């Protein structure tokens, strides 16, 4: 999820873009 | 877990601008 | 429309804490 | 929405609570 | 009243910066 | 108090700091 | 410490929220 | 206190209430 | 303006992300 | 500056990226 | 790099509030 | 920079205030 994503390695804007509905 | 904790503080800020109008899910 | 784009930073926040672990879904 | 109930009027953490999943 | 609750985040914020060590009461 | 002093005009942290212990 | 320094932050914000009227004292 | 408690595991907003006044 | 104050508070969030490693210059 | 453009009216994020370096 | 992005993040906020009228710059 | 500086230890309001423009 997106704490496995991003809470180790930056996330890009377009990474937390996936979260979005 | 604190500093995962922190992280998603910081993640649903980010997620909220990114997103605007779209809105989101925010799950752990 | 500012005023409510900075309440809805604090709502999120807001809807963080008081959710945990279930999340929360925040459509605008 | 959240916005309209909650940006003038300060929603409770129980009225919060209806907004998780 | 939602501004005073946002200003208060805010002001809290400061005053954790400020007060150091010392810290502080937030009481309204 | 501090709501009537700094939520009405802006407060520097310089004058934050007569509200601290 | 940074660490507990950023956990504070967060902390009094949380305090804020859930201390309601009643308020809260931050100290460490 | 605080520190120890909740910087060390999460404290949820039920268990940081008895941080209140 | 304590408006402006919080508005610009936000507005630094969001440099900070939106900016990435470009980093940002901040004026009023 | 920044406050006149996006505290009366919401910056999308390329009006952001203006500020950017 | 997590815990330097976050750590950002409060740095920024911490610059708005220190620097005021002058404001700041962010260059990482 | 201020990340390679302020990120470990705490920097105070004074060394912040180097950043300042
Ligand atoms: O990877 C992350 C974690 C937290 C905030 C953010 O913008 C990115
Ligand atoms: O009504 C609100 C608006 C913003 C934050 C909050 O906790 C409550
Ligand atoms: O006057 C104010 C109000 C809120 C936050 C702050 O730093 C100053
Ligand atoms: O255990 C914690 C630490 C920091 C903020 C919070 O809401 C809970
Ligand atoms: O216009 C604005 C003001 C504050 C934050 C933001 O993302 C946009
Ligand atoms: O060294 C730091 C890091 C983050 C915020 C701050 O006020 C100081
Ligand atoms: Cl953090
Ligand atoms: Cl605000
Ligand atoms: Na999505
Ligand atoms: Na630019
Ligand atoms: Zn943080
Ligand atoms: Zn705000």
């Amino acid at each position: 999820g997106i704490v496995e994503q991003c809470c180790t390695s930056i996330c890009s804007l377009y990474q937390l873009e996936n979260y979005c509905n | 877990f604190v500093n995962q904790h922190l992280c998603g503080s910081h993640l649903v800020e980010a997620l909220y601008l990114v997103c605007g109008e779209r809105g989101f899910f925010y799950t752990p």
